[PDB]
């Protein structure tokens, strides 16, 4: 919807 | 509805000449309150009542006068609830929830402490736009985050998400990563200061790892044990 759910799941792999 | 919990003795009647009052803290849409029972344990009756609360670190201040018409008489306990806002005096409290209360009745003035649950100074306004999140979670210093397990939880994501809403706090993505779950929150207090927290839960785990950041990373510790408590109960 808004396009950012890659974003927030860039982010979460970041952090593993 | 949010969490509440259960009543706890806050002025024991040995300490107060026969007058005890339990007490807890809700949250309903906004409004918060103070809700107490009043017991006289003595042997005469009790009128006058009043109470008065010390400057504390969220502002906390009661919005009227005590609801107390008529004698309160030996053996009796009544239920008392208490309207209060964020709009008083503010001073630094240690610990930071701490609330420092003044009631009297017509036979003495009694002081007392309790603890404030921060859940209920979490505001319905706390959903904070995806865009910002993703902002603030990179411009927020990393020095900033604290990390906290909790400890044998083991709801899934689904409960995990829609007890926390019900308390304020909010579910802005859930991605799941490495076979994770990664729950990012927000909520946001009655003072204007936001924390943003990122849950995760494993198969595997007993413990879910929270993290969270905030601009006042002293709050953080009390965020943790209100999460706890939520998820436990």
């Amino acid at each position: 919807d808004d396009g950012l759910d890659e974003a927030f799941s860039r982010l979460a792999q970041s952090r593993t | 509805g949010g969490y509440v919990a259960p009543k706890a003795v806050w002025l024991p009647a040995v300490k107060a000449k026969g007058l005890e009052i339990s007490g807890t803290f809700t949250h309903r849409q906004g409004h918060i309150y103070m809700e107490m029972n009043f017991t006289n344990k003595a042997l005469q009756h009790m009128t006058d009542f009043a109470i008065q609360f010390n400057k504390n670190s969220f502002g906390v201040i009661p919005s009227t006068p005590l609801a107390i018409h008529t004698p309160l008489m030996p053996n009796q306990s009544i239920d008392v609830s208490l309207p209060l806002n964020t709009l008083g005096p503010v001073m630094k409290m240690e610990p930071l929830n701490n609330l420092q209360v003044a009631v009297k009745n017509n036979i003495d003035v009694f002081y007392f402490s309790c603890l404030i649950p921060l859940n209920v100074l979490f505001v319905e306004d706390g959903k904070m736009e995806r865009q910002v999140f993703l902002a603030t979670w990179k411009d927020i210093p990393n020095e900033n985050e604290l990390q906290f397990q909790i400890k044998e939880c083991h709801l899934n994501a689904d409960t995990v998400s829609s007890k926390l809403q019900n308390n304020n706090v909010y579910t802005i993505a859930k991605r799941n990563v490495e076979g994770q779950d990664m729950l990012y929150q927000s909520l946001k207090l009655t003072n204007g200061i936001w924390i943003l927290a990122e849950l995760r839960i494993q198969p595997g785990n007993p413990n879910y790892t929270l993290s969270l950041k905030c601009r006042a990373p002293e709050v953080s510790q009390y965020i943790y044990q209100v999460y706890d408590s939520i998820l436990k109960n």
